[PDB]
């Protein structure tokens, strides 16, 4: 895919220069207070969106991004005839130009419905192709900022949480892009829905291939069929149909009271075993998330559970005593790691993952397995983190880059 | 730079529930992730590097085992946490010939000390030098040449105990690293000569005390034994010194069929970082262990933690 | 209900029933009816529970047939009414997540063609047809029926639903004969006006 | 002055039971989250405001407060057939009884000047000495809450503030009396931490000449200004609770922070759970664990 390698920017604020060459795996980043980190994550998310009218809400002069498949993006703050204007040009000779004032506007027609300008600057970017790859933003006050989403927001629409953070933390702030964990459950429902498709799809064409097996066509299989069956019966994915072992103890019964029916016995234990494996294949991605969200809790553990007459499957924790609980129940540091897990999962969409002050409200025991949970994945996404704790960054010291901004005497 | 102080990891201790182990380098902690993970994959023992712990006073900024002595003096009697460091060396004897007064793991409360020079001594067993080096080579006329190199590390042992020796007379450590080059050195039967080159960068003063010290040091190391001889090499120079051998090896018996593939592989593999050097010679050491009797490793650190 | 487009259902109508009470009078009743939003939600989740429940028929007849065919194991007009039942199951449009029914059919052909024991598996693969078959009419029965009720009336489209193997969604709208695929919105207002009086009497909706 | 000696957790949420012994100035508390390090900051700036009808909102059996000068404030909730009741019982004979069910109804009284609930629960903390100490309470979130009213709050004013942090949070969060933007002893001790300036003896220092005002500083500079501001004694007499005081902070910064906070000798307790070993270089001695016990249900 396209992933950024190298940020070249010129008087951020008017006060500082920053070069930072980036990796397409792992950027930690660490440094001082006022550095400009979080300056540079909205640099880069905006930058990445391909949301160019927040430029006009920053002060610059020159902002080069070069990316891995050698695209390169040219910011140009102008001030001309007292009129200052952003001229965004990219690698390949395409530019665009337009009025800070007209961006104003435009976004004040938004506060007090879609304007020209902006349908222009998605035009310019749909022409160009340059919103490839998003970027998932995780702002330092993402637990608060989702404790007030869940106390009254999608991907899709976040109209008002972006419009509320824009109020606290200026215009300049980009569209809010980090999944809420409400979104985590919906999309753990919607990928169980499809899971469950997926096994009734190979139900029906292994009930259609299990004949071709037997026109087709001792104690060892007996054993492996009885502890299949056991294993079947005992799993939460056959909540529907585990009635296996009933199937084992008649078909022993009848091999006992009295060639094609050894050929008939290990086509049925491949049958079982492709479909144990089908079973697996299907939740490996959902029951690899649960593996890591697991490794940290204590006294409960995320799962799924069906029910018979129940048709919509439940989702939340499930207590050693028995039981149950939404997510809602977590607390902060359990929600952020949630949250972070399914940042770093394949299930979440092909992103950038921003993340300023990861650490937030996390014990050290969590904070120095995070970033192995996250990268055992092997989702392949670029991560970029902003942290001040070394617990986050242990083990990957070779990707950890330090600001050291460029002050210009005025 | 981002990193805790020894204070902040003292009472990082004090909070973390974790088994924990404190190792000078990053390199000791990554050999020593992938002993531990061939053993347990799923272990969930966290290694720390002394070297990633900024300390306050200009001397001790660099100095990883007085960090480890500091902080170990300070939870002396902890349970979960453990020391690993380098013997260098300490408890050997120099007189007329290499004598070992531990020979074995040093142990002082979760304090413990390798039993060659440093941890890449352990690598210095002839199988896992062969193997790494059967592994990343040139694949040209690998066969031979490892066929040689296994005839000369028997007596080349106690050329880099020699050379290990001259460099800390004279306290520099680092100087054979960038004087002696592949090309000097001859192979012999089974032996190897490092000619006095006559033009050097550096100035003829260091590079004579360094003969001088080589040549008084080369006839006490040949009386030691062997397996004695073979722990007090540097680990360091001993990287770079076995890469040069083996280049050189390697375009001796190579250069008869064509002199000019040999001098590229020889070039090649001199040329080789030294990160891969030590992984590989890594590897090899783990995958060793349980197969050969000969091949040494922390045993009793692992087994306390 | 275009009032209630330009700012609802059956158990959420507060806002609409205190706006219809607020122009008529605090006599009026709860607006109860299902809009046809509702109707398609309810429509996507009955064909999800069918497809599951065809999922654990799939499983039941998978086993038990195996127990009968294994236990009883120790023709020309069958294989021409498997070949039938075949075709039959293929040109369904309940079976768009496995459309294989013909190639092992073929595969069984060929096997038997080339060379008793073997009319006992042709029999008890004919029911196995047979029984998956009345049990896919029997888990859409009521979709089939409402559908076949609504699109009695529809001229130049017809409602129906669609599955496909590459997503993971059922999709249920209008389709036209030109093959385009359009949602329940674009209904003028008198054939919604069918379609939730049609819902409202079938057996998909509530006891009422 | 009254400081919280002792904080008796018992079936919270019927779930976790904690026990926690509390120090005279100094309380570090470390542990796991979820454990109850913000509930226990809650608990104790809930009793010492006096704030009791909190506590109808918050699911428990009985908890037991006893202070420093010996007093015992014990607070039980029942079932009194499914109209719950908070029973706030102390060691000197007065104890008050209401429903919860009676709470809720205040709480939407007050929603749609106080009720007849609240004026009891003033009553009670103004007949039993309650609250000679005040609690200022500092939340984790404190620098996106100052943000809140920056685009749209003062020590003693927090109405508004506290409500939308109990909208967002939870009904149990306390008012929000941390400061927002020994006098010349506060100022050397801001200037320890200032990089581009001083603050000295209303207006800034600069180098440039700038007199620059309070509010021009960056995230961490203000929260380390109100951090430390709480700090002297020109703040209110209160138990200064501080929640995470490590939030947007350097890892070298939380040293002598603490340090120019006991510098003032200001004697009121300190409270602080953090997760940051940089917090405490030195004050192992007040680091409390938090080990909540898991209980049957
Ligand atoms: N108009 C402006 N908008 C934002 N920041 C500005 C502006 N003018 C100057 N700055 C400075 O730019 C920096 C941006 O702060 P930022 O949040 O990026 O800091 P940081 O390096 O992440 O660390 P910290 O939050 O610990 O200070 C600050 O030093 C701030 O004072
Ligand atoms: N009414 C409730 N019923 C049950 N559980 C609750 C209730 N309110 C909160 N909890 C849970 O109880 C725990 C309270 O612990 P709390 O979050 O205060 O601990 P902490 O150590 O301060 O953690 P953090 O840093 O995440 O705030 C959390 O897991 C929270 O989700």
């Amino acid at each position: 895919i396209r992933t950024i390698s190298k940020i070249e920017l010129s008087k951020i604020h008017n006060r500082y220069n920053l070069t930072v060459d980036f990796f397409n795996d792992l950027n930690v980043i660490h440094g001082k207070n006022g550095a400009g980190k979080s300056t540079l994550i909205h640099v880069i998310a905006n930058i990445v969106n391909g949301d160019f009218i927040r430029f006009a809400f920053l002060i610059f002069e020159e902002i080069k991004a070069t990316y891995s498949d050698g695209l390169k993006i040219v910011i140009r703050r102008d001030k001309i005839d007292e009129q200052s204007f952003i001229s965004v040009t990219l690698s390949n000779g395409k530019y665009i130009k337009f009025a800070v004032g007209e961006a104003m506007a435009t976004v004040r027609e938004i506060e007090s419905v879609k304007s020209m300008l902006a349908m222009d600057i998605d035009k310019f970017v749909k022409e160009n192709e340059l919103q490839k790859v998003r970027a998932s933003y995780f702002p330092a006050f993402r637990t608060m900022l989702e404790a007030w989403s869940s106390s009254s927001r999608s991907s899709f629409y976040n109209r008002k949480a972006s419009a509320f953070a824009r109020e606290l933390f200026g215009q300049f702030l980009p569209s809010i892009n980090y999944p809420s964990p409400m979104e985590i459950e919906d999309r753990l429902r919607e990928e169980i829905r499809r899971a469950q498709l997926g096994i009734a799809a190979y139900e029906s064409r292994t009930f259609s291939e299990s004949f071709v097996k037997v026109f087709s066509a001792t104690g060892e299989l007996l054993k492996e069929i009885e502890g299949l069956a056991i294993a079947q019966d005992s799993s939460i994915k056959n909540g529907y149909y585990a009635e296996y072992s009933k199937v084992y103890e008649e078909i022993r019964s009848l091999i006992n009271r009295n060639n094609s029916v050894s050929g008939a016995l290990v086509v049925y234990r491949d049958a079982l075993r492709d479909r144990q494996d089908y079973q697996e294949k299907a939740f490996s991605e959902i029951d690899n998330y649960m593996s890591s969200v697991n490794s940290f809790l204590e006294d409960k553990e995320m799962a799924y559970d069906f029910d018979l007459r129940r048709k919509y499957p439940k989702v939340g924790l499930k207590f050693p005593d028995g039981s149950w609980s939404p997510i809602r129940v977590l607390s902060s540091g359990e929600r952020q790691l949630l949250t972070m897990l399914y940042a770093a999962s394949k299930m979440g969409d092909d992103a950038i993952v921003l993340i300023d002050q990861p650490e937030i409200s996390l014990h050290i025991d969590w904070q120095e397995d995070l970033l192995k949970r996250m990268l055992s994945q092997l989702s392949g996404r670029q991560i970029i983190v902003c942290t001040h704790s070394p617990s986050i960054a242990t083990g990957y010291e070779d990707f950890m880059i330090n600001i050291s901004p460029e002050f210009i005497s005025s | 730079s981002c990193a805790y102080t020894i204070d902040s990891y003292i009472t990082l201790l004090t909070m973390s529930s974790k088994k924990r182990l404190l190792v000078e380098g990053r390199h000791d902690r990554s050999h020593l992730y992938q002993l531990i993970y061939k053993f347990n994959p799923a272990s969930k023992v966290k290694i720390d590097t002394a070297q990633d712990i900024k300390a306050s006073d200009k001397a001790m900024s660099k100095n990883n085992r007085l960090k480890i002595e500091t902080i170990h003096s300070k939870v002396k009697g902890k349970d979960n946490i453990s020391f690993l460091c380098d013997r260098a060396f300490r408890e050997f004897a120099f007189n007329d010939q290499i004598e070992d007064l531990l020979n074995s793991h040093y142990c002082d409360d979760s304090l413990y000390w390798t039993l060659g020079h440093s941890l890449e001594n352990y690598f210095f067993n002839p199988s896992i030098i062969i193997d790494a080096f059967q592994f990343l080579s040139p694949s040209e006329y690998k066969y031979k040449a490892i066929e040689l190199f296994s005839e000369l590390i028997s007596s080349s042992f106690a050329v880099l105990a020699a050379v290990s020796l001259a460099a800390k007379d004279i306290d520099k450590a680092g100087l054979p690293a960038a004087l002696i080059d592949w090309k000097d050195i001859v192979i012999n039967d089974g032996t190897i000569k490092l000619i006095r080159r006559d033009s050097y960068d550096i100035d003829s003063a260091c590079v004579d005390s360094f003969f001088n010290a080589f040549d008084a040091v080369l006839p006490r190391v040949i009386a030691s034994d062997v397996g004695i001889c073979s722990r007090v090499v540097r680990g360091h120079t001993g990287i770079l010194l076995l890469q040069k051998l083996f280049s050189a090896c390697l375009y001796y018996v190579g250069r008869e069929d064509d002199a000019l593939q040999a001098d590229s592989s020889a070039n090649y593999f001199c040329n080789l970082s030294e990160l891969s050097l030590t992984t590989a010679l890594a590897e090899s050491w783990v995958r060793k262990i349980g197969v050969l009797e000969d091949v040494y490793f922390p045993d009793s650190l692992l087994k306390n933690i | 209900e275009a009032w209630s487009s330009s700012s609802r259902s059956s158990f959420y109508n507060r806002k609409a029933s205190a706006f219809a009470r607020e122009l008529f009078g605090q006599f009026l009743p709860s607006i109860n009816y299902p809009s046809p939003m509702e109707i398609e939600d309810r429509l996507r989740e009955e064909i999800r529970r069918a497809q599951l429940g065809i999922a654990a028929y799939e499983s039941r007849t998978f086993s038990e047939s195996f127990v009968k065919v294994f236990s009883a194991l120790f023709t020309g007009e069958l294989l021409k009414e498997i070949e039938g039942l075949a075709i039959a199951q293929d040109s369904s449009i309940k079976n768009g997540y496995y459309a294989e029914y013909s190639k092992v059919y073929e595969e069984i052909r060929s096997l038997i063609n080339r060379n008793n024991s073997v009319s006992g598996a042709l029999v008890v693969y004919r029911d196995a047809l047979r029984d998956r078959q009345d049990y896919q009419e029997k888990a859409f029965s009521e979709i089939d029926n409402y559908m076949s009720s609504v699109n009695s009336f529809l001229e130049d489209k017809e409602m129906a639903y669609d599955f496909d193997l590459r997503r993971k969604y059922p999709k249920v709208g209008l389709k036209f004969p030109d093959g385009s695929w359009s949602p329940i919105r674009v209904l003028s207002s008198g054939e919604r006006q069918l379609l939730t009086m049609l819902y409202a009497a079938s057996k998909m909706g509530d006891d009422a």
